[PDB]
């Protein structure tokens, strides 16, 4: 019952109502309309005011009315849009992190050195010879690998000291922590994660440069142990003592994954927000549409779960200009 | 009388229809129902009853095309005068205005009664000619 | 203590890039909502967003070639449209009219922006039919079983009653019966082209692409105008009035002429199939385009034209070897009227 | 000492599958290399096996229901329809894009054409152009990779991975302007309305090779259907032919009623359909006039998340008439490449006697 | 004008002689199955890299078998060396379809090394040598699966049974791990949990069965994303004290691979897998041959979409290989690359 319009641009140059516009214009424009209110529906539900189990779910965080996973997958911090996420980690307007290694390292790299622009059509042996090393099309030199290393094997040496002296148990999330406070410098997402009590979970994070660093410090002073199963209960028990919880997945992989096993828990989901480019055909996890994890409780049967079939590089930004950008008064 | 209305989506295979001024009899019928063309659509396939000759057409399904009525009488031709047609009809009179009907096939009536052959001849009577051509 | 060969395998030395070098650099809305400045961030922010960028700097370029002033006109083509400095082709698939970019394209036709459309069978059936009844918006997951039974048409996820095919029917049956006579007695020869234009004298309404485009002389090429309901009303009228003849060659010159004689071209091109190849195919007698921008979702992995990157128009001349032809990898649906927002409007009060 | 909630979600009572389901199996090597079994055991594999699987079983009823004899007392009308191919049981329709000829698949193409196993041919204007060229000319293979730069310095053009000199269509001119010349003069001396699909049929007879698609088509009286044949080289040929003879004239709506009558006069329809863009459309519009098919399958690698027809599913062509309620479609979401040959392996290569 | 013409008509070179021609398979010599396979690297787009992939694996299994003439104590391996070493990786949803029956046979025969894979390609093989999978369709409705306890990946049905009688069997093993863990000394990771795993399902038709019994790493970065992880997350609420160290297998797969004459890649998917098992070949300067067959593609930047080109950038692969993709669903070629590959060397491997 609700017709198809486009936005008149005899009007003039109106940015809102033009972005406006999209919810009766067609394909994707429609779906980006449908994320949009499903992540203001979030933001309103967050702000209602409550009327205790600090011990049981191991977390000094205060609770809220909902709680909001954020996953992404490590490409899109090499992108500009790590200069977005921050600004949401920034203000506390989100309350879990879920990411990859390569995620988690090009934030710290970044605070060290530059990445600059390329293109998608380089050849890989003159690259190689020139240390030179692609992503997509951008081009990271390999001296930005060798700032990292200095900088981060006194932190180990740190860490295996306080292990056997203090008797520290240390797991991903608590080594992410510890890589955050060190790096003092407030352009990174991770210093504030940990300055405003916001805990990142990465299930596997050896596969990557820091899983390079590590090997080959173990050569001298070994005896780092990481482990697994206890970064698992944080997360599951983040789920199951929430009121309600809302899911926003920047692509797909483990981190998808990870975050829908999690919210199984509660019998699923209230809100979820899909932005990623695979496609269902091959039976893959990344493309399964929003329908498929209402099969196995994911996600609840009474939600309108929406996917957009988009470049995030090209819809955060608008979602974010058209979300939390409006409502930055009452996140004070 | 000789020829009445009818909704052309009600008729049926084997009937009778005025295609292109002519009283044709329907051979094929099919049915495009509504969609992106625009609205229900019949095709009618005929086969004239006096000629031979085929037809085609396309109604909308709801207007109405003109159904001829047919009359069917055996006439008495029995006995050969003068070496004309003489019919006896049983109007009282004589006349030859009924001819053959054209080419060989007419002359295969006349001929098989000195082999000692009856036919049951059939006039045919259209909507608007008089013309002899159904044989049995 | 570790390897060596590993220590040197993973830490190599590189070799510093020119400072010509971009870096990468996104918006932060610690400064507020700036919508101008948002935009101007996608050509350093990342994958897709930068050749957004680029792609609206191509089209800066094309406008600002166009209005550079003329120093003749070569009037044997039958064209009463004059010569600029620029020719801009313009090429649009059938199901980007169905949708709300019917309202973005027509603002360029209105204000004579572009010089030469290109489309398919279904972009003018749809654009004459939302004259008469309006489309609506449904879902990708409806099953056509139960649509077919309530007499529902699916186009992605929009949704087409069976009676604005009703109306279509009835307002074009009168108009064929006037276009066989004139070509008995006046002797008028039909091609795809002229049948549009008089179509769009025919809709006479405002909102309409097709009016604007035979009120401001914009010649509209279309080589199958059969595969459609078009073409099927077309048939079935063929009936009662048969001897119709569509003939293809003469637009085939009209559209080649139009390059050759042409000071500059440029190229914008939504999607792919026969209006991308019939434009390259149009542009290569001029030995190729200045300016070029491609926006379809289409792979090369298959070997199609579609699916064809802008460097194979280079290897068989469609496009200059001097030049930087652009493609973004999106659905025009959401990076159509951002373009159009950047370009166009902007330059508005300079076109009349 | 779990909490009891979360332990009655992951621990959630089923219910229990309908006996009439299939389970999940692959092919054992253990039993050695037996590709007839190999080939049979993807019904049961997993994603896009079982689509192919399908896809066979569809065709195969195509066929069985094609080599059906009719009762040879019908009418079977040939002056209402102007086609000189008697009628069967199942009339099947055949599309294919322009780069599927550029590939070995037009040596698996002519053979259906050649053995009388297809009715009905849709294509487009470059896949006529590259035939009759590939009868003059040789074709190589390349690289996805290669710099447009020195190609057109050398004068080689580039369709996905193959590689076309421009010596082959040095060759086409001038064995293309003779025909056109004596078409042109028919045209006025003899009174000869010309179609698409009339020149089509012309050109094959020209060629008199036969290793190509079009001249077992026109052998054996197949008609094949182009909207828009101004498309490609042939059009440039044509537009420079305009300048020296003009008065060329090509009609399409002509053909438009010959495609229309095929599907309207025939007892059953089937389409296969390699690819998308105009033939899949036009194939689906002609069916559209009986009401819908009664079997079809894709073979192509588009998505319709954009709201596309050429990544359209088979339950959107329902919705609107195309194919019939009734039906059961399919489509691979595959290249037709490694596909279409062992389609063929399987189905019209089984049944070579038959067709005979 | 004459301009026109000197653009459709340009004059050109001539092709190298070493240029091969375009020709598919002639169906009038009959259907002959081996002849018909071997037409598909001169036919066209994706056959031809079917061919060269074809080809690759020739060239490893070749150079697998030549035979040699060494230190198992930096390696702490105990399974002998060849002179090439191969890695495997999949990922979890090739393991729940007909699939899992052709990777089975290159592991029950010692024709690979290595196997990598996700959480998910675990628990489905020891599940279903409990209880089956059945088909369904992509569109089924996720409610109405959901009243009824069905679980579905792709087009493939699961009841939630089969998650019961997992757990059944999974629990009475973890407390045994717990025991000796506070009893012997045990340090714990997921290659050792998956080769005790492995040996106690104690099924022919299981692969990490028969991994186990030729002494086949697995490696699996993160292992409680998925039925294992929920099922550790219930049982450490009554039996707390379970660790399990990435760091090992970390060591592990990287001396793996440094210490190697020569080394090979086949990786059915994208994901960790792929950067996992590039990464361990980077620490050798990169790896002689690879093989990739996934859907994804190249426009958002993603590393599951990175050609072979991209991977030569940071040295995973040698600058002097040939490195083949194939774009297409590996349910349908991985058959069909082993029965040219690794069968007709069937005898060469007793
Ligand atoms: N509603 C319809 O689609 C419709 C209606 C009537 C007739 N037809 C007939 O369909 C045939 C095919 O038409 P076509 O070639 O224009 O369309 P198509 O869908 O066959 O091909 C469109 C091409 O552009 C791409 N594309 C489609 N939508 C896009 C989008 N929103 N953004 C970016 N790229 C996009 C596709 O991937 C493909 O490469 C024509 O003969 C036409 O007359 C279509
Ligand atoms: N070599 C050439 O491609 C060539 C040559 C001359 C002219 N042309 C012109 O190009 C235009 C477009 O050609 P078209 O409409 O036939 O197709 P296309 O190249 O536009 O492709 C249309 C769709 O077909 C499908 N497809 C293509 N190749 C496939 C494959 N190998 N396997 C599976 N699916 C595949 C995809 O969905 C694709 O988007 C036409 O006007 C044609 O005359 C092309
Ligand atoms: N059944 C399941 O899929 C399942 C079950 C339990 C847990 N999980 C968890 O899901 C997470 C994500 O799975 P993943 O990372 O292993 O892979 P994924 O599902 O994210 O797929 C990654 C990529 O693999 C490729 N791919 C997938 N299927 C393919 C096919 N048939 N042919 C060719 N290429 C194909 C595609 O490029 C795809 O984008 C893992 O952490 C896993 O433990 C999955
Ligand atoms: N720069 C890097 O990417 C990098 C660097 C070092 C290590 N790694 C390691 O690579 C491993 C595997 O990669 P991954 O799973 O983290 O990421 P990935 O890029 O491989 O994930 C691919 C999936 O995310 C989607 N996706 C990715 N980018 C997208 C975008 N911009 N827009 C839309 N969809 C998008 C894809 O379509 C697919 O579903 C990780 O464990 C990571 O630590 C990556």
């Amino acid at each position: 019952s609700t017709q198809v319009r486009g936005y008149d641009f005899n009007r003039g140059v109106n940015y809102r109502a033009l972005l406006e516009a999209f919810g009766t214009t067609g394909f994707q424009a429609t779906n980006f309309g449908r994320a949009v209110q499903q992540v203001n529906a979030m933001i309103e539900k967050k702000l209602e005011p409550l009327s205790q189990h600090a011990d049981l779910t191991q977390s000094r965080r205060p609770l809220t009315s909902c709680t909001i996973f954020l996953g992404y997958t490590s490409n899109l911090i090499s992108s500009g849009i790590r200069e977005t996420i921050r600004y949401l980690v920034q203000h506390n307007m989100v309350d879990v992190l879920v990411t990859t290694a390569g995620g988690v390292e090009e934030d710290l790299i970044k605070c060290l050195a530059p990445t600059y622009l390329g293109e998608f059509s380089l050849r890989g042996k003159e690259l190689r010879e020139n240390g030179i090393n692609r992503i997509g099309n951008l081009l990271v030199p390999n001296e930005n690998y060798c700032k990292f290393e200095d900088w981060l094997m006194p932190i180990l040496d740190q860490m295996v000291m306080e292990q056997n002296t203090e008797g520290v148990k240390w797991t991903p999330s608590k080594m992410i922590a510890r890589l955050g406070k060190e790096i003092n410098n407030p352009e990174s997402v991770y210093y504030w994660a940990q300055k405003n009590h916001i805990p990142v979970f990465s299930p596997a994070l050896t596969d990557g440069s820091l899983g390079d660093m590590i090997f080959f410090h173990s050569y001298k002073n070994p005896g780092l142990v990481l482990d697994i199963v206890e970064d698992l209960r944080l997360i599951n028990t983040q789920a199951i003592f929430a009121k309600c919880t809302g899911m926003i997945i920047l692509g797909g992989g483990v981190v998808k994954h990870h975050i829908a096993n999690a919210n199984l828990m509660r019998n699923g989901a209230d809100y979820a927000v899909y932005i990623n480019t695979a496609q269902e055909f091959d039976g893959s996890d990344s493309g399964a549409r929003p329908d498929e994890a209402v099969s196995w409780g994911a996600i609840r049967v009474d939600a309108q779960p929406v996917k957009v079939y988009a470049d995030a590089s090209l819809v955060f930004p608008l979602l974010v200009a058209e979300t939390f950008a409006q409502k930055m008064d009452a996140f004070m | 009388s000789a020829t009445f209305p009818m909704q052309c989506s009600a008729l049926r295979k084997n009937g009778f229809v005025v295609l292109k001024g002519r009283p044709c009899k329907i051979v094929e019928m099919s049915t495009s129902k509504t969609g992106k063309h625009g609205h229900a659509k019949v095709h009618l396939v005929g086969i004239d009853i006096f000629t031979g000759k085929k037809y085609e057409d396309i109604c909308p399904s709801t207007h109405n095309m003109d159904v001829p009525n047919i009359k069917r009488n055996d006439f008495q031709l029995i006995g050969i005068q003068d070496g004309y047609l003489s019919l006896l009809q049983d109007s009282g009179e004589v006349r030859e205005d009924l001819r053959l009907p054209e080419g060989d096939l007419g002359k295969e009536i006349e001929q098989k009664y000195d082999c000692g052959e009856e036919i049951l001849i059939t006039v045919l009577s259209a909507m608007t000619e008089e013309a002899a051509v159904a044989i049995k």
